Order: C-alpha cells, then structure tokens, then sequence
C-alpha cells in the first residue's frame, strides 16, 4: 500500500523494503548460510576427508555433487550399491573404497535381491 | 448356567488399523547464529560466557541419530528384498490394495498413497533429511508384504519357505484354535470377506481424518516448538532494543555489554528450553517406535498369541504400511460370530468310565450329544477316537449317560 | 489457592467401578471369548478346565479335584484382603505419586 | 542327574497381588496469579518477559488429556456393560470378595 | 524459573506414570482379558486368571 515502507513476515523478520530514493519494492533474503560435515575414515587408515555443507546450492559455496542433503566436495558418485558405511543424507553414504583407494558417494543398497518361486 | 454354552457357527475376517509414530523432524541449532548472528563482539562474550553451545549441539545431533535408528529399527527387520510372483494370485485373496502399484513412479501402493496426501526459518535452524528415503521405506514395506505373502513367518525364523496362500491361512486358523477343514471349505467366503475389509480400509482412512491424528499431531508440535524459538528471538528481556545491529550501531562497547547480555540470557534460556522438550518428545517417539518394532516382529513376522496386540479378536496376520514420519499395520483378525446355545456336560459315562473330550466341548441339541471344537460349531459323534477316559463315574460333577462308538 | 488449581477426572471413581465389574463380569462367565468377539456363556468349571489345559494339565485333573481347587482359591482369595490391610506397605506406588 | 526326574503330584491355586499406577492429579497454574496476581505493572513487565506463560499452559494441558488418556485405555478395554447373574454360584468357586 | 523447573518436573513424571499406564493396559489385555503364556508376566507361577 502507498503508505507503508517495511514488510514482515509470521517471523516478525523484516522481509521487504521499500526504497527510499526510487520507489520500489525489494525483496530482502539472507545470503546462503548452512552446516559444515566433515565424511572421514579413521586417522589411522588415512587422513583424507569430505565436506558437506547442509542445504547449500552447490554453486554457492569426482569433485563437487548435489545431494538433497546438501553439497559434498571430495567424493566422488559411483552407481554401484553397497551397504552403508557412514550416513550422509537422504538414501546417499560414504565409505573409503579401494575399488583408486579414495572416499566415494553412493545410494544404499536395502539388501540382496531374492524372488521366491511361488 | 452352569449347564449351557454358546459356540459360534459362523466367523467375520476383520482389518483394524493402527496408527503409530515412528520419527521425528531432526533439526539442528547453531548456537552462535542464533544468539548472535554475525556479530562478532556477541560472539567473543558468549564464549566468555560458558560451553552451553556443545552441549546443546551434542542433545540436537543426539536426537537426530536416535531419528535414524528408529526407523531403522522398525522397517529393517528383513536382511532380503523380496519381489511377489508376476502373476498375483493367492486363493482369490486381492492384495492390490496392499501391494505397491507398479503404475505410479513413488511404487507406492493405494493405501499408502492415501496416508501420503493426507498427513503432508533461517536464524540457524536446519532440517537434515532422513537417511531412509520415503522410497526405501517403502521398499522395506514391499519386503515385508512379499515374504508375508509368500513364505509366511518363514523368512522371520531364517530361510524364506515358500507356501501357498491357503495353506498359510490354514496353519493360522490352526494357531488360533480351529481345524484346517473350516478354511478348506470356506475358502470363497473368507476370501471374499478379506477383500471387502481391505476395501472398506482405505474408504475408513478417508473418511476419519482422527486416525491419522498421531503422525500431524507430531509435526505440529514439532513446527509449534520452531516458531516459538523464533518468536523469542523477537523478545527483549529487558534490553532496549531486540536486533544486535541496533544495539552495536547506537552504544558504545562497554555500554552495549549489559543489554547484549540480557539478550544472550534470554536467548540462552530460550534455546535450552527447546532442546530440552526435545528429548523428551524424542523419549516419547522412542517409545512408540519400539512398540512399532515389537509390532513388526510379533504381528507381521509371526502370529501372535497376545491379546489385543495385533488388533482386536483373534489374531490372523498384519499387514505394514509405510506413512510419513510412522508405520500403520492393518490387523487380520478372526472374529466368532452367529453364536448358538447348547447344552453342556463335563464327561460322558459310558460303560461305568468318565470320557473327556481330548479337543473340543460336549455339546447336545436336546436329544442327542456330539463333540465339537471349542470356536466354531462342527458336531461330530462322540467316538474313543476323539475320547479320553481317565478316571470313574461318580467322582465327575455334571456328568450325563450317553454312548461312546468305537 | 495462589493460581494453582486441580481438575477432576473425566472419570468418577463410580465409573471406573462400573468398567471393574463389568469386566470381572465377562471374565466370570464368558471367559476370555468377551475379549475377542461377542461374550459366549461358559460354565465357570469347564472355564478352568480349559485354562488347565492351556497350561498342560488335562481337565481330568480340575474335574477330579474341583472341590480341593475350589476351596484353595477361596482361601487365597479370602487372606488377599488380610495381606492388603495388614501391610500399609503394599499400596506404597500409589500413595508415592500422591 | 542323567536318568532322574521331578514329578509334581498336587498343586496350590495361588493369588497374588500387583499394584500399578495408572494416572496422577491433573493441575492447572495460572502464570500471572501465581507470578504477581493482581499487580497490574507486574503483568505488563511479565508480558515483556516474553511467552513462557503459554508454553506452560500448554504442556499442563497436555498432560492433563494424557491422564484421561491413560485411565481410559487401561480401564475401557470392554465396550458392553456386562452384569452377573443374580445366582452367584460358580462351581464353588466364592467371587464375593471381588 | 520456580514455575518452568516445575512443569520440567510434571512433564518427566507424566512420562513415567504413561509408561506404568501402557503397563496395566497391557496387563489388562493379556491377563485379564485372556490367559497369558509369558512367564512372570502376569504374577508368578503357570497363569490361570
Ligand atoms: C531524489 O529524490 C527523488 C524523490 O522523488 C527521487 O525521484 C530521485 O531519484 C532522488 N535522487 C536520486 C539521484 O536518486
Ligand atoms: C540450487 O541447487 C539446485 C540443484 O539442482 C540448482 O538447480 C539451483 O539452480 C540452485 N539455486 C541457486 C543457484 O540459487
Ligand atoms: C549414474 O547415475 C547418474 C544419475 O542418474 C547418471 O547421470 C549417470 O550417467 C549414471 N552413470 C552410469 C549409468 O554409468
Ligand atoms: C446349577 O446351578 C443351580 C442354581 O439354581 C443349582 O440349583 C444346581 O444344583 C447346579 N447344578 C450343579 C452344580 O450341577
Ligand atoms: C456366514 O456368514 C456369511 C456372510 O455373513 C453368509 O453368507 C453365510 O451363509 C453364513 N454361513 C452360515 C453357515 O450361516
Ligand atoms: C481385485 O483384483 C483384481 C485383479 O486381480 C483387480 O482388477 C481389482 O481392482 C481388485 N479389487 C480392488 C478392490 O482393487
Ligand atoms: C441362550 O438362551 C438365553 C436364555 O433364553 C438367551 O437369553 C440367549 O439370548 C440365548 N443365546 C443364544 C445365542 O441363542
Ligand atoms: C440332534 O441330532 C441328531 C443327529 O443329527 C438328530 O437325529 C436329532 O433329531 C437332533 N435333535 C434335534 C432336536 O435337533
Ligand atoms: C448315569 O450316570 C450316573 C452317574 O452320575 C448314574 O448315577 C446313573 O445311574 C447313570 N444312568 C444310567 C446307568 O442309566
Ligand atoms: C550319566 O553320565 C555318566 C557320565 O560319567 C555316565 O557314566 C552314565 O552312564 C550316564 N547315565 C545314563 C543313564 O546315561
Ligand atoms: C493335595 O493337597 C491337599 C491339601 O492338603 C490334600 O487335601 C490332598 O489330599 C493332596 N492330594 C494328594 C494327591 O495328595
Ligand atoms: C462365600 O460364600 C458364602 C456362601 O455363598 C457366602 O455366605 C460368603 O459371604 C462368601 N464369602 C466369604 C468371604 O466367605
């Protein structure tokens, strides 16, 4: 409405202000913040590690992949299955896979495949 | 009377629902965006201040892990992935209803497509997903319902033993009490009995939205307790001004110390009261889930003999369903229905000998006395087949005369 | 009487008497088919003598013996009110959480 | 021993007795009477303090609804009202001490 | 705090007085409503009533 400046939202956070200059209407969002997981094996079996940052666009922060968790930096994505070793998110685990013997990413595997003749 | 019984002559297969909680939301706090945002003199006093910040941070990462492993418990119970015959037959018994369909792209089934639609900021507070995703639990769902269906409690005990259908409800009406012969000759009407039920199911869900009141009672309480952390962060507790930036853009440093003080007490004070009702609704939900796990072992992975556990009657099978944040079981119970009187006695004196019956009661319709079994009414002539003797004439109370055929 | 206030139970001690014997009722004379299903009359022997059997002693025994039980749990029923009065001790959970 | 056993030949009909709390009381605290009552500057400072009066409202109410909740599902489990004959005979067996 | 330590404490003991409620609900199911195999379940000894 003409007469207002501020706007906020069920948070009671200054959400939208209008500038003073020129008159418009602008959109205030806070710029990306998230959680720091750091995926390793133990010290003694190596001491390379993950990254994953919690809910980030992996654009703001075998390299880089976007889980729904979040983005993880340092494991690389392979479409074979294994069972989990460390959790990360949603269905995806880490382990420390010789196979090239580095940290990869991959979707859990429930359990072996078994069809009863019925 | 101390002379008459009452044994049903009929029976109703029913499905009961039962909602349970399994999960909750796990969040996550930082203590020191919280408290303070980017301010990075807040920062230095609150770590003047003490080490409630790990504390707090262990509790929530605590709770989250606790999330994990309840579901785990509760839909892991199989190590195999079982897939049911292409072909979908079981004695005319329909499990499209329960059986994921294959149409859908989530290969969820109808029910469980149901319980999805019906149940359904920034300050430092995160979300972490589940580990599980909806599609392994579902997964797991799909497990359970294939080795149930297939090989019965087998693949709960060890290996999975194929069985067909009929034969597996007949062990189970053996389990709760009534001879094979009564499923062998009542195949049609239980089967089309049990399709009616899992039919009326889902029709039940829909029209009650009470009963699946435990599930959106918890993300509410679980969204109440966010939006009050929130609301507080909007309190004063005596300082003049509620937003860091105005207390460090008009005072002084060592002025701004007291009413960035107060803040942080409040703020403190607000936040551990969060995770404090934290664990115990975390408590609360490892409750339920353990009931949910116990559930699974003894309604779905076996028959069981408790009663009311798996649902009310005598219990047949379970079936699991995977809802979100929780696990519904539909209860297959046997229930005794059209009762009859008759007149009974403890023995029968034949030949100056007592006959007890070695499984079943003395049942007579006024003129003549057969044996039946004790949840269903299937009279047959009293033989020494079916008879013990065991004992004299005179010392039995209630005894009657009657012939024994040999 | 500062701001501090105690509701009464939805329900009266009456009602939770009602529900006692309502169930002491289905126990006494349908068994445990009350439990399941519609309540099937009983007589009360042949109720133990199928508890008997679920426990693996033939009804012959409960038959044979049904004064001697009779009499036992009549005795044990009979000292259970003596135990409770004598010993103040015994309601000791309840009377902990008041 | 490799060639013995125990055979029991009688037996006791035993009652014994288990005691469980089901509910507690169900108490309701008004937070400004309790905190300051009637002093009115003290209800406005206390409306600074923040929202605690709420939450605690909230959690006593909860609890109150767990309790009904509680003596409910131990005590409803029947949905008819049984009642005895009025011949209390039973095989000898004596219930009136029930 | 006096009030706030207050409904912590309510809210624990109302934990465990549904814990003790679950318990005789239970117990009502299996022993009163049905004759139960679990041993010590439902008082010492083979359970009859
Ligand atoms: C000065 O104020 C007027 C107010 O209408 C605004 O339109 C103008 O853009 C302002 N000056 C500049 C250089 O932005
Ligand atoms: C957020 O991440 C998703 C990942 O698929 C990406 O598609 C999207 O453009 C990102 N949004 C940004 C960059 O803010
Ligand atoms: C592995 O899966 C990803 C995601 O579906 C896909 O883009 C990639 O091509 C796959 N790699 C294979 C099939 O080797
Ligand atoms: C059955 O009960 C009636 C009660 O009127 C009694 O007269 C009769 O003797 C009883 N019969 C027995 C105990 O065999
Ligand atoms: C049992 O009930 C079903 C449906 O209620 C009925 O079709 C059937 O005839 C009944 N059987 C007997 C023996 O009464
Ligand atoms: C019963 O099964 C048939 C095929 O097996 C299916 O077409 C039908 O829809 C099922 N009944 C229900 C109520 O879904
Ligand atoms: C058995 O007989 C009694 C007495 O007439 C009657 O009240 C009861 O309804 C009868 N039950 C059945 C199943 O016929
Ligand atoms: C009892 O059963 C026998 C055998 O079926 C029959 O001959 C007799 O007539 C029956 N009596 C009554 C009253 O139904
Ligand atoms: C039936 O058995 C009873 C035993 O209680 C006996 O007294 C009676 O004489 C018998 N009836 C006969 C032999 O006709
Ligand atoms: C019991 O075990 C002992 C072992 O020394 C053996 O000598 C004896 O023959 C066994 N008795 C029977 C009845 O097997
Ligand atoms: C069992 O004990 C009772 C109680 O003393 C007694 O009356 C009865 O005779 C005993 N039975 C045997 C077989 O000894
Ligand atoms: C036992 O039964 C008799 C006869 O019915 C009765 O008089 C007595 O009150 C009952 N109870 C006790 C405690 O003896």
């Amino acid at each position: 409405l003409p007469f207002q400046q501020f706007g906020r939202d069920i948070a009671d956070t200054t959400d939208a202000v209008r500038d003073p200059q020129t008159l418009e209407i602008l959109d205030i969002t806070p710029c990306s913040f998230g959680g720091v997981s750091v995926i390793t094996p133990g010290t003694n079996t190596s001491n390379q590690v993950a990254v994953l940052y919690q809910g980030v666009n992996c654009t703001e922060v075998s390299n880089v992949f976007q889980t729904r968790a979040g983005c993880l930096i340092g494991a690389e994505y392979v479409n074979n299955s294994y069972e989990c070793d460390i959790p990360i998110g949603a269905g995806i685990c880490a382990s420390y896979q010789t196979q090239s013997q580095s940290i990869i990413a991959y979707t859990m595997s429930l359990g072996a495949e078994n069809s009863v003749a019925y | 009377s101390n002379n008459s019984i009452a044994i049903p002559t009929n029976f109703t297969i029913s499905v009961t629902t039962e909602i349970l909680p399994v999960s909750m939301t796990k969040t996550s706090v930082d203590c020191t965006m919280y408290i303070c945002g980017d301010s990075t003199e807040c920062s230095n006093l609150l770590l003047q201040y003490g080490s409630f910040c790990t504390q707090l941070k262990r509790a929530l990462t605590g709770i989250a892990v606790e999330q994990d492993k309840n579901t785990q418990e509760v839909f892991a119970q199989v190590k195999q992935i079982y897939k049911t015959p292409p072909i979908k037959y079981f004695g005319g018994f329909n499990f499209s209803q329960i059986l994921p369909d294959p149409s859908k792209p989530s290969k969820r089934s109808p029910i469980e497509d149901l319980l999805f639609n019906k149940v359904t900021k920034f300050n430092g507070l995160t979300v972490l997903p589940p580990l599980l995703t909806d599609e392994m639990i579902a997964q797991y769902t799909s497990a359970l319902l294939a080795g149930t269906i297939t090989s019965g409690w087998t693949f709960g005990a060890g290996p999975a033993l194929q069985i067909p259908f009929p034969m597996q409800m007949a062990y189970r009406f053996n389990g709760i009490g009534v001879t094979q012969n009564v499923l062998y000759e009542n195949q049609k009407l239980i089967a089309n009995q049990f399709n009616s039920a899992i039919g009326k199911i889902q029709d039940s869900l829909s029209s009650t939205p009470s009963a699946l009141g435990k599930l959106q009672d918890v993300v509410n309480h679980n969204a109440q307790a966010l939006n009050t952390l929130v609301k507080q962060l909007s309190s004063k507790f005596g300082a003049i001004s509620s937003v860091l930036n105005d207390i460090l853009s008009r005072l002084d440093p060592p002025e701004a110390e007291v009413q960035i003080d107060r803040l942080i007490t409040g703020r403190l004070q607000s936040l551990q009261t969060y995770v404090t009702q934290q664990l115990i609704r975390a408590a609360e939900i490892r409750a339920s889930a353990n009931l949910a796990a116990t559930k699974m072992s003894e309604c779905v992975l076996g028959q069981s003999k408790r009663v009311d556990f798996c649902g009310k009657g005598y219990h047949l099978m379970s079936f699991p369903q995977s809802a979100p944040h929780g696990v519904v079981f539909l209860h297959v119970t046997y229930v005794p229905a059209q009762e009859k009187n008759f007149t009974t006695a403890p023995a029968i004196c034949h030949d100056g000998k007592a006959h007890f019956p070695r499984e079943g009661v003395f049942v007579s319709n006024g003129t003549h006395w057969f044996v039946t079994q004790r949840n269903f009414y299937e009279p047959q002539i009293i033989t020494t087949d079916n008879t013990f003797v065991s004992g004299n004439c005179d010392v039995v109370i209630g005894i009657v005369n009657n012939t024994v055929y040999d």
